[PDB]
């Protein structure tokens, strides 16, 4: 099967009435169909943890990923956690939820405790896992792209069948580096999938201001791979197509662009306010866009989801978020001296001397 | 009145786009929403679109585009988000911008400025506390400013403007609203080029500059109760320094301790050490002490120890002093 | 009439037997046709004098453009000189010499005698005219893009009716800063006009290597822009096209992006070895495509070109030459001084010192 | 064996690579074409395009790709054409390649190396001469290394590739051919972060690295001559730079001259210089001297009066001796 490439028209799945409308047949078992949905429900309720995270003054800064989750989930199952590599940048805590990320260390992240494995390095929302193969976030928009080339192209000459995807947002996509790594990638045919969170928005510029092209999608034109625009709030069409593209770059076919429409429901970050440029007419027209609901309703139709399942997956999340957050904040600071590891391997001679100067002031 | 530095700067802009059509103002968010600081706020509706605009994510086209529209007519003051993210235009200010007048002979110019937010203190973990004007000092035919008050805010950024030379202009995030002082509405430029004497003292020569004033000064401060008068000199200006109130200053004391919050090695202090030390050997009661960043990339978790603290510059003030 | 975008084969307008193939009637007058094709010839010659400035040492470098006459020449003629403005790289020679650069000023260039307007800041092929408005090559590949689109806005905001182009060659598509430029060029809708002089090599690395896209003209899907495939080797259908897209600019609709396909016959430059990586029987193929005889078939065929005007061409090119390289060796060298000078409008103590001490020595 | 320095290299490149398939090389032209100095050549032809590969032109993705191998499991050594085109992937360098294991906890690192030929001296006007480590060194998380001979080029390029850590390799393109020197043809490593002395004298310390050696060297010949016994230093290794070697020889002389070919202000000799006042201010017979690139672009008709010139240095030493 092969989905169509630059549609002008989003890759839709998932009927509004809960009905199918691809041209396969859907091939994901209940169990498996129920899991997805059991993943949004985890993303969005972290997504809510996050911003009372932020009252209580646990962490310094969130970045809203609610009306991501179709598309963060859909990338996490699309893939196999812990064999293939995921690039993500700051909104994709979801995706790293449903990658099986441990919440202790997600949270422990989020609050810079000796939970986080990145040992509270860098300010919350860049999580990165070696176990994952979850490359830690890094600040700078789209500098992760070149190295998810990299890694594809060594997984390439290895021969080890696995795949990078490399996750950004609209606003990445006017970087230079963005489009030469996918340059690199698609000239080695390495097995990179190239993903477009595309929220309309970049902080506060808009698409139209972002960028000339009608669609991100056809920006593949430039690299002579494939392009596709899809509904990012099906969770089913953005699984399948990203899927695709997987399998696709996992046979040696080279790198693809996926485009998957969302909606940023939040504000860009607790920095941020989003009521200061977007009219309250868009965003309530998106928001009766939310993939959760739409989801609900096709595993409804099938006889897949009740009100008492839906009550019981709720608190089993809640119960996990506070045991994660428990964990987290028992972990305790990351010590002072901290601060001197891992620039190096080992500690050059002006590091010892600038910690044994630092300890004379503790 | 008195006013924060936001406002200086922000009061600054709006002067000079009153007094010159050319000049404009591009960034990412720089329009509608009135900078992530808000120092461009209310710009965009008094200007209009093409006197302020928002750009793509893209620090190249930024710089670059603010470097052609300075070769060609305008007065471009570009803005980088954040200090930390200069590098992706990075070749475009060191390439282009930069060595424009000199490998032209003179035939182009590149009157513009680049301001930026930059240094620590504000838990911005590696790309919401840097400060790369190191970079820039090394790379000749750029002017690197950095302010610490409002009053030098409003008076430095028009002086830039005014400036045909490319400049980089660099404003320590956790001195935006930090302090009110008093900054007359009326049109007045202060010098570039030139260092600003915060407090006379004759004992110890304090160089500083942005990003770490509030330490320093304290720690003059906390001198002062001992009985030991620190002369503090805020250079303003990094490229071209001040050499002549530095060597005055350190010929005095004697002695003197350089702070920043840039990392040490190869950092602008490190120069100004290396020069004093060249040039004014002789009149060196103590070594030249360096209280700077570490050599790491800026820690979120360390933070408030990162940045130089005034026991850190107390420390060393004893050591010149106890030489 | 108007020119097709994204086309399947690059577009043509010469026939092989020098036949006219537009869809239009040819609208350029016989004297305007041999002006072409004495700029090629000048163009060829200039690129044929370096070479011999290479071998008796005159100059330390130079950047073959055997192979590129038409394209630049085109662009030359497409623009207004002195009124809009060019962003040239390093083997724009033949275009700055049609432009209307003296050849006093590109010759004192390659010497670095005071003949170059830019004091011999640079190594040779780095020519730069504020007269012609030709913004000052600069090295490093594709930085010249994001001021080119800069330069566009300043003269959409200031209404000056002037346009912006900016040529690279192949390779240079593959760096970061060219797509962030044009892509801000696209977004203001900027009088830019954007051109690949694609010679298929990048030094050593052929086109298959540089990029996956089956064309340059395709990556201007991604800044929503029309893109065009050209033949580069006809002079006609190079001047045509960017006369359109230049059009277009300057009314006000955008920039577009250019692809002349031509060919580099000589190596990537003095300090390169061509055969060392390139096909003989591509080059061959090649050779027979040379922009010159071809364009001189199609004027002989309409009785604006015989074997007399030729020979007189040449001569009055080749004096011009003797003349201009005189007058830039009769300049003199630049003053070791003038090393200190244009970092700053103004030099500041460092370098009033740094010059004490050089002065010294 | 007698060889030059880009024998050396080759052999250093075409050992790892025999004794390790995850070494690969990466760049523009250093397949088919072995490189524009044939630092590469015969490589591909030996390993294959799957270990030696021609790039797209862009050194975003040389350098990011590159982090990206390394990371994942290959040992990369990536080449910039020319220092001076560093630049258009300098954030992949500073952001991505420098702070990986910082960022990550250790998690993620980076095992590669990126060679470049740097340095004047060749007519290279403003982008064929640039010595642009300053850049380097004060990015913390990068180790940096400048050799001077074909000795050192084979044994530290080999211990840059078995290092685990960033390398930033820098090549002296006027040393590239410049003299033929005994090679081991066997297996050996050199120890990055060890300086190397060329010559033990008493009255004069002379620190220097890279590029200008030749005029150094001779310098210190005639010196000689005139009954001066000058020590001749070279660093190698710039980051992490071999602090006792450095202090030792200083405390030895009393008296210091830096030598680069890099642009003055904020310079890596700078660092040094400033070091040695802070550290060795009693051990100093006279002001530490820097005789350095002059703070403007690399002009091209004076490239051989931008270069440290014999007659520069040995002025300067004059200056130290006679203090
Ligand atoms: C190189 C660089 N420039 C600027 C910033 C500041 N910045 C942080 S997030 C952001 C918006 C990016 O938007 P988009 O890629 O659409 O992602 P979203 O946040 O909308 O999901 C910007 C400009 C940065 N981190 N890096
Ligand atoms: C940023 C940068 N990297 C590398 C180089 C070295 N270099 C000079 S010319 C060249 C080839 C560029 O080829 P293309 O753009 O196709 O132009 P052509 O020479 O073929 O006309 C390269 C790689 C450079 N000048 N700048
Ligand atoms: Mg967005
Ligand atoms: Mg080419």
């Amino acid at each position: 099967h092969r989905f169509e490439t630059f549609t002008e028209e989003p890759i839709r799945l998932i009927g509004e009435e809960g009905e199918w409308l691809g041209d396969f047949p859907l091939d994901l078992e209940g169990e498996k169909l129920r899991r997805l949905y059991r993943d949004m429900l985890a993303a969005r309720m972290l997504d809510e943890r996050y911003t009372i995270l932020i009252r209580t003054g646990k962490t310094s800064f969130i970045a809203p990923a609610a009306g991501h989750e179709a598309a963060q989930v859909a990338i996490a199952h699309a893939i196999r956690p812990g064999f293939d590599w995921v690039f993500p940048y700051y909104r994709d805590h979801g995706l790293a939820l449903a990658l099986g990320i441990p919440l202790k260390e997600l949270l422990g992240q989020m609050l810079a405790t000796k939970a986080d494995p990145n040992k509270g390095r860098q300010m919350p929302e860049h999580p990165g896992s070696k176990a994952l193969n979850f490359f830690t976030v890094a600040s700078p928009i789209a500098s992760h792209v070149p190295p998810a080339a990299g890694a594809a192209i060594s997984m390439k000459l290895l021969r080890t069948g696995q795949v990078a995807v490399c996750t950004f947002g609209d606003g990445a996509t006017s970087e230079g580096d963005w489009y030469a790594g996918i340059n690199f990638a698609a000239v080695q045919g390495a097995p990179a999938v190239f993903i477009a969170e595309n929220n309309f928005y970049a902080i506060s510029v808009d698409y139209r201001h972002q960028t000339h092209s009608p669609t991100i999608a056809d920006k593949a034109h430039a690299f002579g791979i494939p392009g596709y625009l899809v509904d990012g709030m099906d969770v089913l069409a953005s699984y399948y197509v990203v899927k695709e593209a997987v399998e696709r770059a996992r046979r040696g076919e080279g790198p693809s662009l996926v485009e998957l429409r969302v909606y940023r429901y939040g504000p860009h970050s607790s920095a941020d306010d989003d009521s200061r440029y977007r009219p309250k007419e868009e965003v309530a027209f998106w928001r009766k866009k939310d993939p959760i609901p739409r989801f609900r309703r096709f595993l409804e139709a099938r006889g897949l989801w009740n009100e008492e399942w839906e009550e019981d997956v709720r608190e089993e999340i809640r119960a996990e978020l506070e045991r994660g957050l428990k964990e987290a904040e028992e972990a305790g600071p990351v010590p002072p001296e901290w601060m001197f590891e891992d620039v190096f391997a080992e500690k050059p001679w002006h590091l010892l001397r600038q910690e044994a100067l630092l300890k004379e002031e503790l | 009145a008195l006013m924060t530095m936001v406002q200086a700067l922000n009061r600054a802009l709006d002067e000079e786009m009153a007094k010159d059509p050319r000049v404009v103002v591009l960034g990412e968010d720089v329009g509608k929403r009135g900078g992530v600081f808000l120092v461009t706020e209310g710009l965009l509706q008094k200007y209009g679109p093409d006197r302020v605009m928002d750009t793509p994510l893209s620090e190249a086209a930024i710089v670059g585009a603010a470097l052609g529209m300075a070769a060609h007519g305008l007065r471009p003051v570009a803005e980088i988000q954040f200090a930390d993210y200069i590098f992706p235009g990075f070749d475009q200010l060191v390439s282009q911008v930069a060595k424009l007048r000199y490998r032209s002979g003179g035939q182009f110019t590149a009157p513009l400025v680049v301001r930026m937010p930059s240094g620590g203190g504000v838990r911005g973990g590696h790309h919401h506390s840097q400060s790369p004007e190191a970079h820039f000092v090394h790379t000749a035919g750029l002017k690197v400013v950095a302010v610490s008050t409002p009053y030098d805010a409003k008076g430095l950024l028009k002086a830039a403007i005014r400036d045909e030379d490319p400049v980089v202009f660099l404003e320590p995030k956790r001195l935006y609203r930090s302090v009110k002082e008093e900054v007359p509405e009326e049109d007045y430029t202060l010098p570039i080029g030139k260092a600003a004497l915060r407090r006379e003292g004759k004992d110890l020569t304090l160089i500083c500059y942005g990003t770490v004033m509030p330490e320093v000064l304290q720690a003059a401060a906390e001198l002062a109760k001992a009985g030991v008068s620190a002369e503090v000199l805020d250079l303003r200006t990094l490229m071209p320094w001040d050499y002549e109130a530095v060597m005055n200053s350190v010929a005095k004391t004697g002695r003197v301790v350089l702070v920043s919050d840039a990392p040490r090695h190869a950092s602008f202090v490190s120069e100004v050490a290396a020069t004093i030390a060249e040039d004014l050997l002789d009149m060196l009661l103590a070594p030249p002490i360096r209280v700077t960043g570490f050599d790491t990339p800026y820690p979120y978790a360390q933070d408030k120890l990162y940045l130089p603290t005034v026991t850190r510059i107390l420390n060393a003030a004893k050591r010149a002093l106890d030489y």
